[PDB]
């Protein structure tokens, strides 16, 4: 319920927080999904 | 059934039969600019068969006393087939690589390379000068080392101040001779803009460090080469006029 | 007008301050965004990717060499080869990794950690390690029939040539501190060691002197508390 | 129809699913019990670094825990509450002195000045994001005194002050800050005011075509899709108040997005501009201990 | 009273600013408005209107001279008439037209631009030119044979007397600053250039010598970006 | 010499692709061109012993400087409200609490 | 939902911004409208 | 801007307030509270 | 005045214009000597849980 | 670096120890005949 008293939006608070991760971009880039209880090779 | 790979791009092939695995890098394919994002209003030209091919560079012998060598990109395919003309007459260049290094070497030899992708690689100047009117900056050959690629100085701090261990959140993939003998990295466009020039801005640099220094027994073979081999995905050229070289 | 009072806290700065501020240019519109592909949203994406891990930080091991710790044939049994302690805030190994010095912004940490043993011998050598996290209390084991009563994993050489390791969160509090030293040990996490299981076993025409590379990272449980400004940097003049 | 190749392509060159879906986490993970398992064939210990992914064995699949209904909070992890701390930027110096016959100062706005802020948003390569400007303003020996000063922007293009009382201050279409001395630090919000997409700070590249020498290669680097131009500030009078001043910028980050992360800088810092350091002094990331195998 | 507080911002005058202020004369009603032909709402209006190009702006070339770029019989052909580069917020030949004076009081500019070339030679006088806009890169062509590669579009005489040339908009950033020189050259947008695409024909008792005017103005993807003062205005003392 | 200006537009010059244009055009309008206020007249009351007048006059002309002139001269008639900011200082710069 | 606290219509702030373009009156201010792809004369 | 009248009471810090001050750290979340036996509500539980 | 928090770990400031004072994240309260006093709320920030 | 250009195929040794190159038809002509030399050479295929 946050405002912002002036008509442009670069000039509100804290607009929207987010809980959103993608750690698998970074941790697993790779073409065949690895399971994780079998061996890699 | 994992570790033989087949790679398939244009009139080219790839073979491997210990190399597992393909890292996508960020987890995205290349693909053409949609509409929703392109600036340029132009029509791009989409060759897709001249240009996307494993174009294989020359081989870098691995030393017991190396210290790694860097490419640019797209530097190094400026002058090489109608990918260079296309980079060459057009203004405007969109293109992601998969990248290939094969090294290999027999069961008795040990080491490891690192192999990664660095977006917007800025090299620096190593010197302790701090007026900017003297400071040591690196030359053009330096930083643009063309096809022939380059090698470090320091590879420590990858010669940019940054430390190599942490190095490793980029795309990345090791060669460690007593599994795999090459890696494999499909990166896509990654740049601020929909497209950019092509002898200009650099959008990655390739880095191949041997972390584990190659050693073997006497009697072995002496010269373990490394070689790199590009294919650039999805290409899109625009803005065509005479052709500059730089 | 409108009755107000002004109460403590009026013409301050307070540099974390969540509030709004008048706009320099009124009906802007900026330039689109485009799909830039690798976006990240928290730090917590960036502490659980591997990176290497100074482990043989020791003098007279100038350049490279210190992301490597050597393994050799021993013709002694039950013997250590590496040893480090596993507070990410604390100095050593742990501060060149990134989730260590990510972790330096932020006081206090939680969660496990896991650490990758990559083994870059040759094919034809094998043998067998023993990576033992023991929890604090007194100091690293002097033997490893002593370390062997801790957390640990027996590691085989062979294909798929690194092991993971994972040091859990075996703690009092549900944070532990950056700080280390003086009476902020009561927050230390204890020490992983890295003993020969067996040993280096090599065939004839084969180096006997490899490397193993360590590597670091955070759990999936890994979380942070309040920030906080990094010691890693230092600035005397402003930079012209 | 009667050419099929080019068509065959084209109707499967639509977006290629690249899955990698993110879910909306808003506690850190807990835990699940697990007992001893002694079977062949699945081994979740052994890995491959090899294969450029990081290990993936988590606590279940390795020892023997417990469950936990995990409630640590992770939204101060988050890079919009990582940035959302104002921090110095950028400080000028006006001495408007009787020996100082100059009156104004000027500021190319560039925050990779001060290492403090610089260390951070160099950890990623391309940032997108609203500033929020806080200029705090007091006297060399930091007493305020009741004097007025204006503080003007000059974007890329303007004509920047040449006097005290020149023209230019007349900010008829230049955004401009009135402010006493004596006064709260004086805010203002700016927006993404990039050409580009996002602001980059790495360009690996040169800013135009041409030859490009091999002894001072000063153009390398230098992207213009960061620099946004100029801060002016001067003192609201005809004549000269003397006093020495300074001026201290302070910017907050909101509303931001970063892309592709990067290695957290370990040689210090030599010059604004550019990543230089000193290869005769390399400053190890880990200190030094005297053996290995004897953890401290 | 409410209780309130004061953030940092207070007292300050941005110049910029959007809000009310106190009325002077209240219950006040003005002049009623009548209806005044010609109402202009945006200056993007302004933009598209074609205007003079002073592209012959070389010294002794004083006047009226400098909106016209002569045109003569060649004996030599396949040979250069006329260049100019097409980056308004550059000082020279768009500095007189109106999308060139407007796009100074803004920073950044986006979108195609046309050019119009109107001949004002004699009835009976017939030729062809070749009007080729390259994109950025080495600088101006030396031949046209280098000059036909980039957009470009040929001009026949006769009726209709002007063709125009529309610059698109080949770029890398969505926006183009209007500040050019030292490492702002990464914003060039080309050069233009009028090359004799035969000749300048022209029967017995016509004058061989013609002219040329070229205007200028914006396409309809034309946009501007953050205001910016102007550079082209200079005052020293009040005018009393 | 229609007096009209060329309305050849891209797509029927050259081959052009199609782009989902997002730019904005609202700091274009002249509503947010004349949003920001300028310098319009300054006064010197010098209230010392040997001026004995006390009192300052300004006739009421925005045509005295040329900054917001030139803006304002672009179009010929103009209706428009004002507001009016007067910022005062001695001839130094300094406050000096004079109501 | 901007607001004016005084009850003179010109104290409010920005009351209205509008998009309303018409350059066919500088642009093409002809009787006889010509076409885009036919010839003028 | 809105109209105001600042009141007699500004600027003044009575220390039994009861207002709200501007936080140091946003977006925090403390360690989460476990069950500590002998939880006290009021003082009048300690005088019987 | 500048007020700076140092939690436990960050560099404790060393002079009166050292580079620590640059507070790029460590909270910071700036307020002049004449202003009402500063005023702030700090949270529950122990490890432990109380 | 000149060959690289033409169809190319990277073989690896290890088990299946055979690879295999696949000439594709890229030629004018439907048919190509079997004499070569003087201006037969028209019919030439190239060089592996
Ligand atoms: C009257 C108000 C004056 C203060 C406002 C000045 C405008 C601020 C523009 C900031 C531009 C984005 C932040 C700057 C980023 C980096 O400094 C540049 N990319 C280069 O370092
Ligand atoms: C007590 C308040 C004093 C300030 C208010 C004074 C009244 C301002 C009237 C402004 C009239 C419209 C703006 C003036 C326009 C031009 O100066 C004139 N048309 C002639 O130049």
């Amino acid at each position: 319920t946050n405002i912002n008293y002036y008509k442009d939006s670069y000039a509100a608070s804290a607009s929207r927080q987010d809980f959103t991760q993608d750690p698998k971009k970074f941790t697993q880039p790779v073409l065949d999904s690895i399971r994780e209880l079998s061996a890699p090779l | 059934s994992d570790r033989v790979a087949q790679l398939t791009v244009g009139n080219s092939s790839i073979t491997t039969q210990e190399a597992a695995n393909i890292v996508l890098a960020y987890g995205e394919w290349p693909e053409y600019c949609p509409d929703t994002d392109a600036t340029a209003v132009d029509k791009p030209t989409r060759p897709d068969v001249s240009v996307n091919r494993f174009y294989t560079l020359d081989s870098k012998m691995w030393q017991e006393n190396s210290t790694g060598w860097y490419w640019k990109f797209p530097d190094v395919l400026n002058k090489t087939g109608v990918f260079g003309q296309n980079a060459q007459f057009h203004y405007l260049y969109r293109s992601g690589f998969c990248l290939h290094v094969q090294c290999n070497a027999s069961k008795f030899h040990q080491g490891a390379l690192l192999v990664a992708v660095i977006p917007e690689f800025v090299l620096a100047g190593r010197g302790s000068n701090t007026k900017p009117n003297e400071a040591p900056h690196p030359g053009f050959n330096t930083t643009f080392p063309g096809t022939a690629g380059a090698s470090f100085n320091d590879p420590y701090v990858l010669d940019s101040g940054v430390p190599l261990s942490q190095s490793l959140i980029y795309p990345h993939q090791w060669i460690n001779l007593r599994t795999n003998n090459c890696a494999t990295i499909i990166v896509p466009y990654i740049n601020a803009v929909p497209f950019d020039s092509a002898i200009n801005h650099s959008n990655f640099g390739l880095i191949v460090v041997p972390v584990s220094p190659l050693k073997y027994s006497s009697g072995a073979t002496t010269a373990i080469p490394i070689t790199v081999t590009i294919a650039p995905l999805n290409s899109e050229f625009g803005g065509l006029r005479q052709a500059v070289s730089q | 007008g409108l009755p107000t009072e002004l109460r403590p806290g009026t013409n301050q700065f307070l540099t974390t301050e969540d509030d709004t501020a008048a706009p320099i240019l009124p009906g802007f519109s900026p330039t689109p965004s485009i799909h830039i592909p690798g976006e990240v949203r928290s730090l917590l994406e960036l502490c659980r990717v591997e990176t290497i891990l100074e482990v043989n930080n020791t003098t007279d091991a100038t350049g490279l060499n210190r992301l490597l710790i050597p393994v050799s044939a021993q013709n002694k049994a039950d013997e250590l080869c590496a040893a480090f302690m596993v507070d990410p805030g604390r100095i050593g190994p742990w501060q060149s990794t990134l989730v260590g010095q990510i972790c330096r912004y932020y006081t206090q940490w939680s969660g496990s950690l896991k650490v990758t043993f990559m083994f870059t011998g040759s094919f034809m050598a094998t043998g067998k390690m023993l990576i033992a996290y023991s929890p604090p209390g007194s100091a690293q084991p002097a033997n490893r029939e002593t370390a062997m009563l801790g957390t640990h994993v027996i590691w085989d050489f062979g294909l798929q040539s690194s092991v993971s390791l994972v040091i859990p969160w075996i703690s009092n509090t549900h944070f532990r501190t950056a700080k280390t030293g003086g009476n902020y040990d009561y927050y230390t996490a204890g020490v992983v060691t890295l003993w020969y299981q067996t040993n280096y076993v090599v065939p004839p025409e084969t180096p006997g002197e490899a490397y193993i590379i360590a590597m670091g990272a955070a759990q999936d449980n890994f979380t942070l508390k309040i920030c906080k400004d990094t010691d890693e940097v230092t600035q005397q003049a402003v930079l012209q | 129809d009667p050419v099929e190749d080019i068509i065959h392509d084209a109707l499967s060159s639509t977006v290629r699913r690249a899955i990698t879906s993110g879910q909306d986490v808003n506690t850190a993970a807990g835990t699940a019990p697990s007992s001893h398992r002694l079977e062949t064939g699945r081994v979740p210990a052994l890995q491959a670094a090899e294969t450029g992914a990081t290990s993936n064995a988590t606590d279940e699949n390795m020892i023997e825990t417990r469950c936990v209904m995990n409630r640590n909070g992770v939204l101060e992890a988050t890079i919009s509450h990582f940035f959302s701390r104002s921090g110095l930027v950028g400080v000028v110096n006006l001495t408007d002195g009787g020996t100082d016959t100059t009156g104004y100062a000027v500021w190319d706005i560039d925050i990779m000045g001060f290492v403090q802020l610089r260390r951070k948003c160099e950890m990623f390569t391309y940032m997108r994001f609203n500033a929020e400007f806080t200029f705090v303003t007091t006297t060399e020996n930091g007493e305020a005194r009741p004097f007025m000063l204006q503080y003007m922007y000059v974007p890329p293009g303007a004509p920047k002050p040449t006097g005290r009382d020149a023209f230019q201050w007349q900010t008829a279409t230049n955004p401009s800050v009135f402010v006493k001395l004596t006064d709260p630090p004086a805010q203002v919000s700016v927006p993404f005011m990039s050409p580009a997409s996002a602001y980059q700070w790495f360009y690996d590249g040169y800013p135009t075509f041409g030859q490009h020498p091999e002894t001072s290669n000063t153009t390398y680097g230098q992207c213009p899709n960061n620099m946004m131009g100029t801060f002016a500030v001067r003192v609201v009078s005809r004549v000269a108040s003397q006093l020495k001043l300074q001026t201290r910028v302070y910017m907050k980050l909101k509303h931001v997005r970063a892309w592709i992360p990067r290695p957290i800088r370990s040689q210090p810092y030599l010059l604004k501009n550019f990543p230089n350091y000193d290869s005769s002094k390399i400053t190890y990331s880990a200190r030094d201990r005297a053996s290995i195998k004897q953890a401290n």
